[PDB]
């Protein structure tokens, strides 16, 4: 009796929650390529940067690009020898490195391009620099689409991350805030934000993601942390083809239980765009308007909050779920009708912001979802 | 053809180790709180006492110290699975790096000699060794084995390595198993 | 090729520019090179029909970057050698005999070679290093093996074991098969690994990859109603907690509530009544509720684990029938007989006693208990 | 000293996101 | 509290069924018996046991005495003490407090050593992937290049306004004074040979002052052409993208053709109404005593579509040449004269739009197998276009209120197709569209890839239900035929014609009917209990096959 | 074939020399007490002898006997081994023992078990379970009324 | 393993005397019979036996031995001049057609005969671990329910 079928409303704005942003790009960041049949493409932040300008979003915000993080900054979470590997590798000298190899899963998954140690400073900065002005009253939303890599661990790169930058940023979140809340909207599961934070309970991770026999295969029901972090990190497993109406009566009741139950005093929302319809390794079905409608309501709240960019493996569609993201950050519903953009040729063939829902199966029944969030709300009884 | 009678017990003991090492991945914590070392010496101080015969004295001393001397030469050659490469070669460098020589008699514990006792009949027959000798070997190594029964619980104990830091088992890490079944 | 042509004095003057047609046709993948366009063999079905403005406020983006560094962690805080490694059979980076057509892997050896401190030289194997050893050596094998064995007075009988190793290469530890044959549950995977009754025969390629797109495996992405009917009897299959088979109509498929079976009783079960979100098709065997489970942990009150033995053959296993029926401390290794009409009664009547026997238990008490008030 | 490789970097990449 | 106590054990054994899974229940009991099973788990496994049996699982609760950690989950392991001692240099107290470094999960340890199942995707879904892929080759190289352009034209415009004498000694720090270190590298690497672009790199960190213009002339060259192979490139990917996209995001419909011809038959058909039946059946002994006297309900709140399968089947029934002209106007008339008699709608209305029980509103019809398959696929045809319907008003809102973006309206980008052959729905009612695009599907004048497109663009993938509507009224016009031509099967229609036909009827005429109608059946085929009502117009179907027997 | 002395009370008398063991016993040192002169003809086989042609010497059907024997009678179950023993025992004096004068294949048994003993020792662990909670909350109650008493 | 108090050892070796060195034997009907102390046995027992289980296997032992007593009697527990005292039990048994069962004509003597008898007699066959354990509990607290009341029945 936890699980209401509601249909989706539409995404309504606060005007009595104007928050000041601060969005972080480097011009950089785009001119890194993870390789020729590569799925992960760093490019796409930029064409989503390129909608924010063009849809003079920036105007609304105040832009900045982060300082990069350097090796012992980057050490905070990773081990020495990993950042190090990571700051000395290049696809030159790969055969000077194989033991560090499959040590730490560098190689074909999370390939070796030359501007990886640069990319992964790029991200860890954003990151870093969107908590730093959070901790000192600079802004309320911090935007960073730079980082995102919540795959990384701490002496591995998987699930095309190398640097836990939104590790980073929980940490420097946690010098001046008591309560932390991270929440992953990415069809995968956030399994390095979660590994990291498992034992304590300054930091609750929930993690909305497939749970089947998808990646990284962490993430199941029974996973609530051990130690000081039991009942402190929720997860939601969902099926293939969930839509907005469905993901939004899952979303927002385990959300609202966390607010009034765990109350963090900062945010982070990992914003990742492979949970949209469409991509080429999620399995979902939300539309923009679905993955648009979490951080609305998680921008509702008010507490000081982080959003960060991750997955999305078709461009077009990450990139205008972000632009939406950044836009309605600022109290503004953005129109579906794309201004011109030097990229404009891929959001092809109504150029148009919404991205459309395909007609496959929503298999997520609401007996399971039922059964999901009733363990999850009783396993909640015990963060006041 | 040489043939040991190992009891089910300790049939059942390395099939959970192969379970262990192989399929959930875990390794030997060492150095163990109980070594070979010790099980043996404890093995020889309980029997001498119930022989009196010299002869069966020197014969199990004979017998203990070339369990010795065959198990710390053995070990690296074929005693052990392919995950505990790597624990035998950091093992290695520690040793190197004190500039002590490695003795796998006194850091092994009593599972590895029970992979000794069983891969020994192999080892027999592959030898020109003559018949008589064959047989009090299998012997001697059935009265060892017949003495680790009645103390199969407190040298072969079952312990999860989530729950205990005392268990004789550790979980690996993505790092080790990754050098150890990577290159 | 005097790429700077320098003057006399060193000063530079003018460099020449290399080949840049050496590497301008490389195949993108587009299939094409980026000097290029696309051809017309694949307009043709690329392209719907083929018959043989800048107001961009993208560009001033740097003028409003303010740098940020407000972190407080700023500033500082000849024979080909096999593709199989010859120790553990597996593939991987080898290390190769020069005089032995066998391959280790660098872990693998006596002692474990590093991947970046090579032997400079040549590099034989034990066997090798033995052959060398004996060829070098004069004396027979047998003469070397009996001087190893007067020369190690102390053991004897392990003298010729401790010799013959020498010889051998290294090999990854495997289990005899006296040792796997009295359990016949234990098998043996393709790598040497550990694999029993709870594992999955593994899938070939042509059922995961090599399916249609409205058939897949993971049977989520479409409508199948062929999974609630069981194959060799034709009746409905019954899910185990509901009680009901949810078969759906195609035209409300969204009724139609996924079902499985276990791997080992074949018990029904919906994937809603038990929580699960997946059909568990490649890995272990999965396991219904409805099971008794092979390992348990149960708090001291430190803890105590108990694991249920592993399936012996008929040969070296004997199963025996208690004499006493109450209270016979089993280790919880048990196997049930059938059942062979006083019972029923002696039972009844048996509790009925004991059952006036704990209520006399309980007024005898709370009257000790009433009387030691007044005092 | 000669050596070869099997040429994966990696391990199990069967158990990755891109194999 | 005597019976109950000693009938529990069989009365379970009876619930529980198989005896395999009672055999596993004793042996949960006596592991609870041999102090090595704690409370918990076998209130919990006995939970999982006789969830469903309420009462006996209470009784079984409070009988046994129970009252309402370390729950570690199953994909985390934990490391030793000596693993984690790991330098992180940048570690200070607070984050080797909050950080947890001895429990662990890789996606090998989650795989149980076996791997990952990829999300299959259609073959558009591929090539839209490969286009994407190709566009992000082409804007990530071009891009690169003009940002290493702009840094080389900003050396240069440094370097053009000084004079010769300090010329020779100017130098350029490693990343040319930017923010990046390698993205030049990489630019210079490409364009230039492999060999030669670390030479390069050198010459212009020692001696930018004459390597630096000619690199900025060649990527500049490099770039506009560069730039024009990804315009003329840029009109491929568009067209493709335009035929393909709309295509990719239709999952359901890609095989929806294959699935309808499987699944819209007879065996599925009874295999849906036996199963609910069937659970019906098994429920019914557990509560809900008052059983109901149906399975299966239709609702049918519009009386249009019913005029609209009518125009469908009329428009199949003058294009087919497989039926003769009497068979023809046989299958037109007898399908008019069903719906005029089962339903509320008279002839008239036909026509003009394309224990006594009296005054009775509900009215029961005692089928076969053939008159319900027919039944079937006539209700499959009206939630087919009920669906359409029920949406029409904002699909018609949508269509008709889509304002296109002004560049591309300037740059022709929309396509254009759709259009010039007139499959948009722009400007017409979408439902009447339909209806009149299948019209045009079924007489043959129309592709079906057309079609779908037309449907899938114009209701965004929603009407991919109706991409066989062809073929289900041709198996419904089949089944109307084989219907009337079929021994014991048009009597009973001739008996549902006199039941319907003399209306105040009591229990025992029903009664009578029922038997009547068995005798023309076999004594091993399935009775339907098609129960109609006037008020609301709702359909409940019974199956009562071998039941009246 | 025969023995001076009673194989049964320890002193000679009147002997029966059994065919194939050599021990005799006397006419009331037997099972039935037989009556002298009346003794029904025939080979005199003993017990010992009577079960070895009752078994055929042979362990698998006395195995399969003793199996089914235990099986009908489950109501001396914990004695029915001890029933086989007379059968096969020679009938003797009460021989005093000593002490009242004076003043690995079977480690991993499978055991076999029914579920009317299953359900009977279900029973007894709840009935043990619940009641020393019951008496230890009453021994925890009636110590806090006699410290709240003696306060 | 069987602990006999001298009180219970004391009175068979002055059974032994009575039996060996006198002719007095046991009466016809040896006084009180094994029907009513088995019976009372259990009516004190089961009703200070608390889990229903403990009474179930209590019924056991009393009816084993009362199986165990009619089936041994005749091979065990006889001594000199006992034989022809069963020889006109089972001759006077045939005369009414009522057949000769040994427990409703003997007394309690040869009861604690045969819990004598019984440790040498449990080690003679095959036998569990923990059955034995069990036999033995039950003869001990069968001895000492006796031994509550040995006077009732032991009084010459
Ligand atoms: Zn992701
Ligand atoms: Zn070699
Ligand atoms: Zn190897
Ligand atoms: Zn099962
Ligand atoms: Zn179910
Ligand atoms: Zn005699
Ligand atoms: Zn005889």
């Amino acid at each position: 009796m936890v699980y209401e079928a509601t249909p989706f409303d539409p995404i309504t704005v606060k005007p009595s929650d104007k928050r000041r942003v601060a969005y972080f790009y480097d011009a950089d960041v785009g001119n890194y390529a993870y390789g020729a049949g590569h799925p992960m493409k760093p490019h796409r932040i930029r064409m989503a940067h390129s909608l924010i300008m063009n849809y003079g979003l920036y105007k609304k915000m105040e832009i900045y690009r982060a300082k990069p993080a350097t090796k012992q900054e980057m050490c905070q979470f990773h081990t020495d020898e990993y950042i190090d590997f990571l700051s000395r590798v290049t696809p030159d000298n790969l055969e000077m490195f194989k033991r560090e190899s499959v040590k730490f899963n560098v190689g074909d998954d999370c390939p070796v391009f030359d501007g990886l140690y640069e990319y992964c400073s790029i991200s860890g900065g954003g990151s870093m620099e969107g908590a730093a002005r959070l901790n000192r009253g600079k802004c309320d939303v911090a935007v960073n689409y730079a980082g995102g890599l919540h795959h990384a661990k701490k002496s591995e790169a998987s699930g095309f991350c190398y640097l836990n930058d939104i590790v980073l940023g929980i940490i420097e979140l946690l010098r001046y805030h008591p309560r932390v809340l991270y929440i992953d909207i990415d069809v995968h599961h956030g399994d390095g934000v979660e590994e990291a934070f498992y034992t304590t309970d300054r930091v609750m991770t929930c993690s909305f993601h497939k749970y089947g026999e998808f990646f990284p295969g962490t993430g199941e029901l029974r996973d609530i942390g051990v130690g000081a972090g039991k009942n402190y990190a929720v997860n939601v497993p969902l099926r293939d083809g969930i839509d907005d109406a469905t993901y939004r009566s899952v979303f927002e009741p385990v959300i609202k239980k966390i607010m009034e139950w765990y109350q963090p005093s900062a945010v982070v929302l990992q914003c990742g765009g492979d949970s949209l319809s469409g991509d080429r390794l999620g399995c979902f079905n939300l539309s923009m308007e679905g993955h648009a409608n979490c951080v609305n309501y998680v921008k509702s709240f008010g507490i000081p909050m982080m959003v960060v960019g991750g997955g999305g493996y078709t461009m077009r569609n990450v990139a205008r779920t972000w632009c939406f993201e950044t836009g309605l950050l600022n109290n503004v519903v953005l129109d579906k009708d794309l201004p011109y953009n030097e990229y404009y040729e891929y959001y092809g063939p109504d150029y148009k912001l919404s991205v459309r829902p395909s007609n496959m199966f929503n298999v997520n029944t609401p007996e399971y979802l039922d059964k999901v969030m009733t363990n999850i709300f009783a396993n909640l009884e015990n963060t006041k | 053809k040489i043939s040991l009678q190992i009891p089910i017990k300790l049939k059942s003991v390395l099939v959970d180790d192969w379970e262990y090492v192989t399929k959930d991945k875990k390794i030997c914590r060492l150095p163990a709180d109980v070594t070979v070392e010790m099980v043996l010496n404890k093995y020889e101080h309980e029997v001498s006492q119930e022989l009196e015969s010299p002869g069966s004295q020197s014969q199990l001393s004979e017998y203990c110290a070339g369990l010795k001397l065959y198990f710390d030469k053995c070990l690296g050659n074929m005693l052990l699975y392919r995950l505990e490469r790597l624990q035998y070669d950091e093992l290695l460098k520690k040793s190197s790096k004190d500039q002590k020589p490695l003795v796998p008699i006194r850091i092994y514990g009593a599972i590895h000699l029970l992979r000794l006792i069983s891969v020994l009949p192999e080892l027999i027959s592959s030898t020109t060794m003559d018949l008589q000798s064959c047989q009090l070997l299998i012997k001697q190594t059935e009265d060892f084995l017949v003495w680790l029964l009645m103390h199969v619980d407190e040298y072969f104990n079952d312990k999860d390595p989530n729950r205990s830091d005392d268990a004789l088992y550790v979980n690996t890490s993505s790092q080790y198993e990754g050098v150890a079944l990577g290159m | 090729k005097e790429l700077l042509e320098k003057d006399s004095k060193g000063n530079i003057i003018k460099l020449n520019e290399p080949s840049t047609i050496s590497e301008d046709s490389k195949v993108s993948v587009t299939g094409l090179p980026l000097n290029k366009g696309p051809s017309e063999k694949i307009k043709r079905e690329s392209l719907w029909n083929y018959r043989k403005r800048n107001d961009l406020k993208t560009f001033l983006t740097e003028n409003m970057t303010e740098e940020s560094n407000i972190r407080s962690t700023i500033g500082w805080n000849d024979f080909e050698n096999e593709d199989f490694c010859s120790a553990c059979n597996q593939s991987g980076s080898f290390l190769c005999c020069d005089t032995c057509p066998k391959s280790f892997h660098f872990l693998c050896l006596d002692p474990p070679i590093d991947p970046n401190n090579l032997p400079k030289g040549d590099w034989h194997c034990n066997e090798c290093k033995f052959k060398i050893f004996i060829n070098n050596s004069m004396a027979t094998l047998k003469k070397i093996e009996s001087n190893f064995i007067k020369q190690n007075n102390n053991v004897k009988i392990f003298a010729k074991l401790l010799f013959n190793i020498d010889s051998h290469n290294p090999k990854q530890f495997q289990l005899p098969n006296y040792i796997k044959e009295t359990f016949p549950a234990v098998k043996t995977g393709s790598r040497g690994q550990y694999s029993d009754e709870n594992d999955k025969i593994p899938l070939t390629d042509r059922q995961l990859f090599n399916t249609s797109y409205g058939q897949s495996i993971t049977k989520l992405d479409s409508y199948n109603p062929d999974t609630h009917i069981d194959s060799n009897s034709g009746k409905f299959l019954i899910c185990y907690k509901c009680n009901q088979t949810r078969l759906g109509s195609w035209s409300h498929p969204e009724n139609s509530r996924l079902i499985m079976t276990c791997d080992y009783c074949q018990t029904p079960w919906h994937l809603d009544c038990v929580p699960r979100a997946s059909f568990k098709n490649l890995g272990s065997k999965w396991k219904c509720p409805l099971h008794s489970p092979t390992k348990v942990y149960k708090k001291i009150h430190n803890y105590k684990v108990w694991k249920k033995q592993r399936l012996i053959n008929k040969k070296n296993q004997l199963y025996y029938e208690p004499l006493q029926k109450i209270g016979y401390q089993n280790n919880g290794n048990i196997q049930i007989i059938p059942t062979t009409n006083s019972i029923k009664y002696d039972f009844f009547d048996k509790i009925y006693k004991s059952k006036m026997v704990q209520k006399r238990k309980l007024f005898q008490f709370q009257e000790s208990l009433i009387d030691k008030l007044v005092s | 000293a000669r050596t070869k490789q099997t040429g994966k970097a990696p391990r199990k990449q069967l158990a990755t996101k891109a194999a | 509290s005597l019976n109950e106590e000693v009938t529990f054990f069989e009365k379970a054994k009876r619930y529980i069924g198989n005896k395999h899974l009672y055999t596993e229940f004793l042996k949960i009991l006596n592991l609870y018996s041999q102090d090595i099973l704690d409370l918990d788990d076998l209130v919990e496994k006995v939970d999982f046991y006789l969830g469903s049996n309420k009462e006996l699982f209470t009784w079984f609760k409070n009988f046994v005495g129970y009252q309402e950690c370390e729950a570690f989950g199953p994909s985390y392991k934990r490391l030793p003490k000596s693993d984690t001692f790991m330098p992180c240099s940048g570690r200070d107290d607070m984050c080797w407090e909050v950080l947890n470094d001895e429990w662990v999960g890789h996606p090998v340890w989650a795989s149980e050593d076996s791997g990952f199942i990829a999300h299959r995707k259609n073959q558009y879904e591929e090539t839209l992937f490969k286009i994407e892929e190709e566009r992000h080759e082409y804007d990530f190289y071009i891009e690169s290049n003009l940002r290493t352009i702009q840094c080389l034209e900003t050396i240069v415009n440094k370097i053009e306004n000084m004079t010769e004498n300090e010329k020779a000694n100017f130098k350029l720090p490693p990343g040319l004074g930017h923010t990046s270190m390698t993205i030049y590298k990489k630019v210079i690497r490409k364009v230039y040979d492999k060999e030669r672009g670390f030479e390069i790199i050198d010459a212009l960190h020692e001696h930018p002052a004459v390597t630096a213009p000619v690199v900025l002339k060649r990527l500049k060259q490099k770039d506009e052409e560069w730039r024009r192979a990804q315009r003329e490139w840029n009109k491929v990917w568009r067209e493709l993208e335009q035929k393909v996209f709309f295509k990719s995001l239709d999952h359901l419909g890609l095989t929806f053709k294959q699935a309808d011809k499987k699944l819209l038959t007879t065996k599925q058909l009874i295999s849906e109404i036996s199963s609910i039946k069937v659970d019906q059946t098994n429920k019914k002994i557990h509560w809900l005593t008052p059983k109901p006297k149906s399975q299966l309900d239709f609702d049918f709140p519009d009386k249009n579509i019913f005029y609209d399968i009518l125009c469908l089947a009329d428009t199949f029934i003058t294009h087919t040449t497989a039926y003769s002209n009497p068979d023809k106007e046989r299958l037109k008339d007898l399908l008019k004269y069903f719906i005029s008699l089962f339903f509320s709608i008279s002839f008239e209305k036909i026509e003009e739009s394309l224990g006594i029980i009296q005054n009775r509103s509900i009215f029961n019809l005692f089928a076969n197998t053939n008159i319900y398959i027919f039944f079937r696929h006539w209700t499959t045809i009206y939630e087919r276009l009920l669906e359409i319907k029920q949406m029409n008003e904002r699909v018609t809102k949508e269509i008709n209120t889509r304002s296109t973006v002004t560049f591309a309206k300037d740059l022709d980008l929309l396509s254009s197709q759709l259009s010039e052959m007139g499959l948009d729905f722009v400007g017409e009612d979408a439902y009447k569209q339909v209806l009149r695009l299948s019209r045009r599907l079924i007489n043959g004048d129309l592709e079906h890839q057309w079609f779908e497109e037309s449907l899938r663009q114009a209701y965004n993938n929603k009407a991919f239900k109706l991409y066989t509507i062809d073929k289900v009224t041709q198996s419904l016009v089949k089944h109307a035929h084989t219907l009337m031509t079929d021994a014991k099967t048009a009597e009973i229609m001739a008996l549902f014609v006199k039941d319907r036909n003399a209306s105040t009827t009591s229990a025992k005429d029903q009664i009578i009917y029922r038997l009547q109608v068995r005798s023309h059946m076999s004594n091993t085929e399935n009775m339907f209990r098609i129960e109609f009502d006037k008020r609301t117009l709702h359909v409940s179907i019974q199956y009562i096959a071998l039941d009246d027997l």
